[PDB]
């Protein structure tokens, strides 16, 4: 029994004593429309999501490599003196060829959001 | 000198109104490296800090109310109230002009000949509730008998208690004479 | 520009009857339609028969019309409530001012012949 | 274990009772801003307010919705505490003054700080809403977007100190603050740090939402106090991370000389005096950083979410494995490769 | 005629502050940049010598 | 507590909430006494009905006054939202919030100066100071 | 100058500093012109509008 | 096909400020369709007033926008002034003028500093409120009201100005622009603001014409237009001052077109507080005006004329006229018709937020919701106006 295992073990099964705590001491006494949601608002059975971007997918889809990458060198910095000059390189040359990746990504505009409605920049031109 | 057809000289544009044109990176009288040193820097936004932080050691303009209270003037519209003579006489002699130019109704008064052979009344009411405190009543009155008062702490747990009478208001007036007169005095050559 | 709603009409006054006709009966096919959205958008406690018993009744209550302009304000001012009730924008406080018969009996005496009406101050 | 008790309460009051009295200092620093005071008037000068909105929120009604989920609604903020709260036991008050003196005490940061993202997620799911579901979706994007930052930050640090022990990421600051070579990823740390607190100018989705009926927190009763908890204890573990990164943690001067001055020998007054000092910086610095979060709360207006992706994945992303390549390069030009502890 | 009015003084009044009055301020900004190369340069003097003398200690452990 | 931590909803219709907003303000700073005014019912205790009642927007007022957790309270404020004020003998105003929810205590004035809402603040304060909780269950 | 400003602190009525401290508040300021908007007591609003003299000269225009 | 979701921004909600249902549909993060559904605030003002004596209607336009509450009852005074024919002396033009413009600044202060919360910036509000409480002190020291003062009216001005307020305007002049300098400093140059204000919300010049637009919004596409220097009204040609206009129609533009004209008000009120005549507040025909107290309890002329004035009310020639001022939020008029009667047989008022809410569908379509914020922002919308 180390204090840090009591401590967390006891963050977890302790947590709940406000809960109980406001469950005993408060009121409960609902409403159909104390459990609604809204000042208005309603949807029939339309469907169950909605349109999305695609941005917002790719920006949780490329979290995952660039983590793994950050992640990847953490056993360069617990390495960084046994591993003199040619881990060095070695880590270096990964950098680059990741960071051609990321030019990639830059240079494609993956993570931009695009406008539908756009502004008209055409000209007026009157058939005489 | 001139005719003009379909325009004048008014509608003609001023000498520079054309804007002369956009400037480009070159022509440009700051090096890459100062702009870029505000970009990365964060200038303008840390000149905005400080003076976020220079208000932190000025005084702060909080009066703390029950224990202080805020600018009145003597034109102030607050509370009713009927006023009376120094003789203990009313002042008010129905002739119903307050319930006539009150833009909201709020008014309501009923009158008759007195035992004594004077025109009073014997209904004044005031919705507070329909009111909006205008000082339309106070201006029309030819005898400075209804009156606003400075008072605007006279809130209510009841609806009821807002529907204001004759008794209530000469009450009211007997409790703010002073103020009133403290008003009138300041107010009544303007008006 | 500004773009009209999503159920939006313009307002064109029909110079015939028969085609005034036509226009009717399509917004009557729409409210029938429309009849079980209006029962799920507003949380009605009576069925969609009842709805449409209803819109047939508002549709009977302008039948026997025959000046051709008043048909054709009538037909917009319908499509104007069509398009309040299956566009969400009414609540249900407004939608049952159409349904008075299905809240409860209003009490006892509801006179019909001349002496209710009269100890009742009503004739 | 005994005193292993004794230091944990001790330990829990400190850390809660600071986190209760930031909520305060926090309004009250921004009404001085403001030209205003408050709180002053719920206890002596305002320092019982935080227990009255504890007292009050304990005793109202946790009504849940129709077509809400009971469990994930009550159980978010309760993870979320918890994740935020366990963050603590690695973080010293002193030459090993800590709950847990572990030696992979960053990754124990790193990794915790990455459960925080799944309460964001599980909010949305507490009700059968659509835009609510992307309203947590553009929140968790900023939180993945900016611990990318966080952890290159502790990776370039760590270049510098090749241990994961945080008494000696702050025992090798003794001879400079990480602060002095590595400026501007102090602004950076702080920024991804307002960012991931979710806190202004960053406060994109409980701005947006607040608008909608739907999208951000309507929690109520005690649900609402463990997000209180849960946000103003994550400030402070992310300005210990601030701490003891790059501020030095626990140092100051050096206070030898003194101590030689005014002791003889190793008493238990010399004991106390020693971690009194230590503490004392340790808590001054994290109280200019939270300062420092009320004070860009008061001054900047706020982001969108488009200009804060591009933000982070177009301008700071870069710089930082720019910054991966030139800190060994530096090292590499002096032959300084750190070596282990 | 005109008595007791609220009227304006004969000098009228002295001017008041109506443009801008935002100066500009600071160091022009390759001084700060000449001086945060400064600060960074100096903490790496100072940090890659502490690194040193930390091998030498391991050495000496 | 109730006192102390005093959070009412944003329901700000018309020129009333222009006063509400004053006493935010550095003068008058109603956080000084615990007030934050919370934009969702379900965080709030206190709905301030400030500004007219239209009957386009009451059903509104009764669903936020219904989505708010109990313990709750009703200020009105205006005599617009009072009794229908001004606008008493209109086609689409209420002639009070009294008809669609409960009312605790009534502010006077058009508008009531920040002085008076919070006069109505103090009087509310009171009334919840003198409420019997636990003594009334053991008089139940 | 223009007719429109920048014009002093001690022509702003406006209470300011004194002494150390006013040496040290146009040393930290971003313009030391500008003024902390507290009116001076003893001049704005005085005498009260309730107790004017010239009410009692004032006369209908 | 592309499926359009609807949300409703909300009937109860921060970002307007007052009681709006913005029914916008989204393809995504982008508005394709926008539906402002008003009438939540609509409390037949226009038909209380057909009921109403040309005094006894004046207080409805305090109430239509409230935060320019003295600029709303100028225009209904300078409409029933032209209909009845009779001249505001010159004192009562210089004070209308005069708070007219504190009138403005109060509307920026408000509008600017709410715009900004809109936005994300707290501390603007609360600064900028402070200088509303002590012109609000000014308003309450010539009417008795903080906002509704129901001050100017037809034929000139109520009361004549409280002893020494012009000294204390003068007092409060000699540092807002230290106030507005410190807001700038904030706002102005900020890369923050600059992003959610630079090319968010453009109107072209054309269409800002087309679709009804005036003040800001069409000073912010580039058409020099002011109706106090197109056609001056009160003393607007007896004073000096510069009229802001910019490019680009954006969100930046219009707030700085809105500072801009924080100075210039600035600049009126220094003027009208230098060169303030003597005289007469209010026109010295009594048929129309309340003589004064001392001559109704002296004179029976006088109080004839109060008794009829304050019963029946002044009877104002058969006609009709649409007159309009520069309001703070753009083109304010009011379309009275008198049938030779005391009470008008109809007042149309003309808000210039209807027009603007009404272009918010053209002005929006492409935005992100965010920018949805700025752009109600900087239409400066008060719904008393808009719906009436
Ligand atoms: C915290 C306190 C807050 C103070 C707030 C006031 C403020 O705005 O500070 C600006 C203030 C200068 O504003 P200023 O009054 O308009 O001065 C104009 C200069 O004379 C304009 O002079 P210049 O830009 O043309 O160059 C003159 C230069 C001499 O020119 C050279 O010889 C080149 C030097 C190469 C290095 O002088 C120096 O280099 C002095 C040494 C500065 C190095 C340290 C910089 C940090 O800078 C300070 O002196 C305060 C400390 C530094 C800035 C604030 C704190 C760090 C950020
Ligand atoms: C632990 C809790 C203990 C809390 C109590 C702390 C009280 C205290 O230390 O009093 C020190 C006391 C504070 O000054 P004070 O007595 O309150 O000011 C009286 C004058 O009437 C002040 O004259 P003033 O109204 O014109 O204020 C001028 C202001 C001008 O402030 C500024 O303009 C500087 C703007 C901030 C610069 C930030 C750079 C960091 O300068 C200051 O107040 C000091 C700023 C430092 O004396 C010191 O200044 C020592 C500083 C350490
Ligand atoms: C970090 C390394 C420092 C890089 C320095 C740099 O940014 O170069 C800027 C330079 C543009 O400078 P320029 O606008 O042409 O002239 C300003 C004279 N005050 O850029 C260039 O002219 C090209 C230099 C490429 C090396
Ligand atoms: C007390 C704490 C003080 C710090 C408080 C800061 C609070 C949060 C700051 C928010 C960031 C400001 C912002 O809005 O960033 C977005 C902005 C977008 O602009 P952009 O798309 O890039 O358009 C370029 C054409 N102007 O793009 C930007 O302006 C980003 C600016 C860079 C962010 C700061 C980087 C700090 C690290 C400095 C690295 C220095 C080394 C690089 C070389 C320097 C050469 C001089
Ligand atoms: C739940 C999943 C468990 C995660 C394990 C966390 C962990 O790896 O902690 C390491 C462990 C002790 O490791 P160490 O630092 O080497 O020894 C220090 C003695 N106080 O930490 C501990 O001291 C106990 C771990 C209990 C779990
Ligand atoms: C908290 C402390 C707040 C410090 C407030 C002072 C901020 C300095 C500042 O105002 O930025 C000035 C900027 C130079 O601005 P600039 O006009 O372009 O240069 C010519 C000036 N004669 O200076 C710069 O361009 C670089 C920005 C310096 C950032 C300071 C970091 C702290
Ligand atoms: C990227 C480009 C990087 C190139 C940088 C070139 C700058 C050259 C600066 C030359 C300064 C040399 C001063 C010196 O002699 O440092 C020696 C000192 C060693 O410490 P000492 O206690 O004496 O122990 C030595 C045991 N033999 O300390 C040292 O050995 C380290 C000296 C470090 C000098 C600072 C280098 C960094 C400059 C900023 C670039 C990085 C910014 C990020
Ligand atoms: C250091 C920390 C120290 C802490 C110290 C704390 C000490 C507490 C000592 C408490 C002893 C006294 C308790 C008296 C409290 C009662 C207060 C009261 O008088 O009534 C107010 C409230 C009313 O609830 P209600 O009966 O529904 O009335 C509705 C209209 N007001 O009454 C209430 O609030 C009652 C709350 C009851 C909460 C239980 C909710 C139900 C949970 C279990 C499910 C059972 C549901 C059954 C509901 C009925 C269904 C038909
Ligand atoms: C607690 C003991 C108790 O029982 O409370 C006793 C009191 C009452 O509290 P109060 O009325 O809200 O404060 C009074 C302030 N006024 C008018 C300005 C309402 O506590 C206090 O003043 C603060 C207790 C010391 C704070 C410790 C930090
Ligand atoms: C954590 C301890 C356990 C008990 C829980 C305590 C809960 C109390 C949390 C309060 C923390 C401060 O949080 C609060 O700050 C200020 C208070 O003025 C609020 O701010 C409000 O006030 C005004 C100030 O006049 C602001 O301009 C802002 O527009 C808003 O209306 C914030 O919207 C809210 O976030
Ligand atoms: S001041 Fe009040 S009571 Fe008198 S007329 Fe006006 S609204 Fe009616
Ligand atoms: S209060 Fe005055 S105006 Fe009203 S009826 Fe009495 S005397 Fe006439
Ligand atoms: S009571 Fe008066 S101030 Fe309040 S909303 Fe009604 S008219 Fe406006």
């Amino acid at each position: 029994m180390n204090t840090f295992i009591i401590f967390i073990i006891l963050i977890p099964i302790v947590g709940f004593a406000l809960l109980a705590v406001n469950i005993l001491l408060a009121v409960y006494k609902p409403y159909n429309e104390k459990l609604g949601a809204f000042e208005c608002g309603l949807t029939s059975f339309n469907q169950t999501r909605l349109a999305f971007n695609a941005a917002f997918i790719l920006v949780a889809i490329l979290f995952l490599p660039f983590d793994l990458e950050i992640s990847t060198l953490l056993p360069y910095v617990m390495s960084i003196y046994l591993v003199s000059n040619y881990g060095f390189t070695i880590v270096l040359l990964f950098l680059l060829i990741l960071i051609i990746g990321f030019v990639y990504e830059i240079n494609t505009n993956a993570l931009k959001i695009n406008k539908h409605n756009k502004p008209n920049t055409d000209s007026l031109i009157y058939k005489l | 000198i001139n005719i003009y057809a379909g325009g004048s000289a008014a509608a003609a544009p001023p000498a520079g109104f054309r804007i002369h044109r956009p400037a480009t990176w070159e022509e440009s009288e700051e090096g890459a490296l100062s702009k870029a040193t505000k970009y990365f820097l964060l200038a303008e936004m840390f000149r905005g800090l400080y003076v976020v932080l220079e208000q932190f050691f000025r005084a702060p303009y909080t009066i703390y109310y029950p224990f202080e209270k805020g600018p009145v003037s003597p034109r102030f519209r607050g509370e009713h109230a009927l006023r009376r003579y120094p003789s203990g006489e009313e002042r008010c002699i129905a002739c119903k002009l307050c319930e006539a130019i009150c833009p909201a109704l709020a008014i309501t008064i009923d009158a008759e000949e007195r035992i004594d052979g004077s025109r009073r009344t014997t209904k004044y009411d005031i919705d507070m509730t329909k009111c909006i405190y205008c000082g339309y009543c106070q201006e029309s009155c030819p005898v400075d008998a209804i009156v606003e008062t400075p008072n605007v702490e006279y809130a209510t747990e009841t609806r009821e208690e807002l529907l204001y009478n004759k008794e209530k208001l000469l009450a009211n007036g007997d409790k703010w004479e002073l103020e009133l007169q403290y008003a009138l005095d300041a107010d009544a050559p303007y008006r | 520009a500004i773009i009209a709603t999503a159920f939006a009409e313009t307002v064109k006054f029909s110079g015939s009857k028969q085609e005034l006709q036509k226009r009717t009966l399509a917004l009557y096919r729409q409210f029938l339609r429309g009849a079980p959205t209006f029962a799920d958008l507003y949380e009605v406690q009576f069925s969609i028969p009842t709805i449409r018993t209803k819109i047939r009744q508002e549709f009977e209550r302008h039948r026997f019309v025959d000046d051709l302009s008043i048909q054709n304000v009538l037909y917009a001012k319908g499509h104007m409530e069509y398009q309040e009730c299956i566009n969400f924008w009414k609540q249900q406080a407004q939608f049952l001012k159409y349904f008075p018969e299905e809240d409860d009996i209003q009490g006892r005496h509801q006179p019909s012949n001349f002496v209710d009406k009269f100890l009742k101050n009503r004739a | 274990m005994i005193i292993n008790i004794v230091e944990i309460l001790i330990f829990l009051v400190c850390v809660l009772f600071s986190v209760a009295y930031l909520t305060v200092a926090e309004r009250k620093t921004l009404a001085y801003m403001q030209r205003r005071l408050g709180p002053n008037f719920v206890g002596y000068y305002g320092l019982l307010q935080a227990f009255a909105d504890a007292v009050k929120l304990l005793l109202k009604e946790i009504v849940l919705p129709k077509e809400s989920n009971y469990i994930i609604l009550v159980i978010s903020p309760l993870i979320t505490l918890i994740t935020a709260l366990i963050g603590w036991v690695v973080i010293p008050l002193g030459p090993g003054i800590t709950l847990g003196e572990l030696n992979l005490g960053i990754l124990f940061s790193l990794a915790i700080g990455s459960l925080g993202v799944f309460g964001s997620l599980l909010s949305g799911w507490s009700s059968n809403s659509k835009y609510s579901l992307l309203g947590s979706i553009r929140s968790t994007a900023q939180l993945i977007s900016y611990e990318l930052i966080l952890t290159s930050i502790f990776i370039i640090i760590i270049m510098f100190v090749s241990s994961l022990n945080i008494t000696t990421i702050i025992e090798t600051q003794r001879v400079v603050w990480y602060c002095i070579p590595l400026l501007p990823l102090l602004l950076i740390f702080f920024i991804a740090s307002v960012a991931e607190t979710a806190r202004p100018p960053f406060d994109l989705t409980e701005s947006e939402s607040e608008l909608v009926a739907g999208y951000f927190t309507e929690y109520s009763g005690s649900p609402f106090v463990f997000f209180f908890l849960a946000e103003y204890s994550n400030i402070i573990l992310i300005s210990a991370f601030n701490g003891y990164l790059l501020l030095g943690g626990y140092l100051s001067f050096n206070y030898s000389y003194l101590f030689n001055i005014l002791f003889n020998d190793y008493s238990y007054v010399s004991f106390l005096f020693e971690g009194l000092i230590n503490s004392s910086a340790y808590a001054i610095k994290l109280v200019f950083l939270m300062f420092s979060f009320i004070w860009v709360r008061a001054a900047f207006p706020r982001f969108t979410y488009d200009n804060l992706i591009n933000f982070c994945w177009i301008i700071l992303l870069p710089l930082l494995f720019g910054i991966f390549l030139i800190i060994p390069s530096t090292l590499y030009i002096f032959d300084s490769f750190p070596t282990l502890i | 005629p005109s008595v007791g009015q609220d009227l304006p003084p004969v000098g009228g009044y002295e001017p008041v502050q109506w443009r801008r009055n935002l100066p500009a301020r600071g160091f022009r900004p390759l001084v700060y940049l000449a001086a945060l190369c400064g600060i960074c340069g100096y903490g790496f003097y100072r940090a890659l010598g502490g690194i040193q003398e930390r091998r030498e200690l391991k050495r000496e452990k | 507590a109730r006192q102390g931590s005093f959070w009412p909803v944003t329901f700000g219709l018309a020129c009333c909430a222009v006063e509400m907003m004053h006493v935010s303000a550095p003068r008058y700073d109603q956080d000084r006494l615990g007030i934050i005014f919370r934009a969702s019912p379900r965080q709030s205790d206190i709905m301030i009905v400030a500004g007219t009642l239209t009957n386009k927007m009451a059903p509104v007022l009764r669903q936020v006054y219904d989505q708010m957790p109990e313990p709750r309270w009703v200020i009105s404020m205006g005599s617009c939202a009072n009794g229908g004020g001004y606008y008493h003998f209109s086609y689409s105003v209420v002639r009070g919030c009294d008809r669609i929810v409960p009312v605790d205590v009534y502010v006077p004035g058009c508008p009531p100066t920040s002085e008076a809402l919070m006069y109505g603040v103090f009087q509310l304060q009171r009334k919840m100071r003198n409420t019997k909780i636990t003594r009334m269950w053991y008089r139940k | 100058m223009l007719p429109g400003g920048p014009v002093p602190v001690f022509k702003k009525y406006t209470v300011g500093s004194k002494g150390i401290w006013e040496k040290l508040r146009v040393l930290l300021a971003i313009a030391p012109n500008r003024s902390t908007g507290n009116p001076i007591v003893p001049l704005y609003r005085v005498p009260t509008p309730g107790s004017r003299p010239e009410a009692n000269v004032y006369q209908d225009p | 096909r592309i499926r359009a979701f609807t949300i409703n921004f909300g009937p109860q909600h921060p970002a307007a400020h007052g009681v709006l249902r913005l029914i916008l549909e989204l393809s995504g993060e982008e508005i394709i369709r926008s539906d402002p559904h008003v009438g939540l605030l609509h409390r037949g003002t226009e038909k209380l007033i057909e009921y109403k004596t040309y005094m006894q209607a004046l207080p409805y336009f305090d109430r239509l926008d409230y935060v320019s509450m003295m600029t709303n009852e100028q225009v209904f005074s300078l409409a029933v002034e032209k209909l009845l024919n009779v001249e505001v002396p010159l004192r009562g033009k210089y004070i209308r003028t005069m708070f007219g413009e504190i009138t403005r600044v109060l509307n920026h202060l408000m509008s600017v500093c709410s715009h900004a919360m809109d936005v994300g910036a707290l501390t603007p509000f609360l600064w900028g409120f402070e200088e509303r409480e002590k012109l609000m002190e000014f308003y309450e020291r010539v009417s008795g009201a903080r906002l509704h003062a129901a001050y100017v009216r037809p034929g000139g001005v109520s009361q004549d100005l409280p002893a020494g307020l012009l000294d204390d305007i003068y007092m409060w002049a000699t540092q807002f622009g230290d106030r507005l300098d410190e807001i700038e400093e904030l706002l102005t140059d900020n890369r923050i603001w600059k992003l959610r204000t630079v090319n968010i919300g453009t109107v072209t010049a054309q269409d800002a014409l087309n679709l009804g637009l005036s003040g800001p919004m069409l000073r912010g596409s580039g058409i020099p237009f002011d109706i106090r220097k197109n056609a001056p009204y009160d003393a607007y040609d007896k004073v000096d001052f510069d009229v802001p206009v910019g490019m680009n129609g954006d969100c930046y533009d219009r707030y700085l077109i809105r500072m801009a004209e924080f100075r210039q008000s600035l600049r009126i009120i220094e003027q009208c507080c230098n060169d303030m005549p003597a005289g007469a507040v209010k026109v010295e025909d009594f048929k129309i005006n309340s003589p004064p107290r001392n001559l109704m309890k002296e004179d029976m002329e006088a109080l004839i004329h109060h008794f009829l004035l304050y019963t029946k009310g002044y009877s104002v020639p058969p006609g009709e006229t649409y007159t309009a001022i520069e309001a703070p939020k753009g083109e304010m008029g009011v379309y009275v018709v008198s049938d030779g009667s005391e009470r008008p047989y109809k007042c149309k008022i003309r808000a210039p937020g209807f027009a603007h809410l009404g272009a918010f569908d053209h002005i929006a379509r492409g935005h992100f919701l965010p920018d949805a914020v700025a752009i109600i922002g900087t239409m400066d919308l008060v719904f008393g106006e808009v719906d009436r």
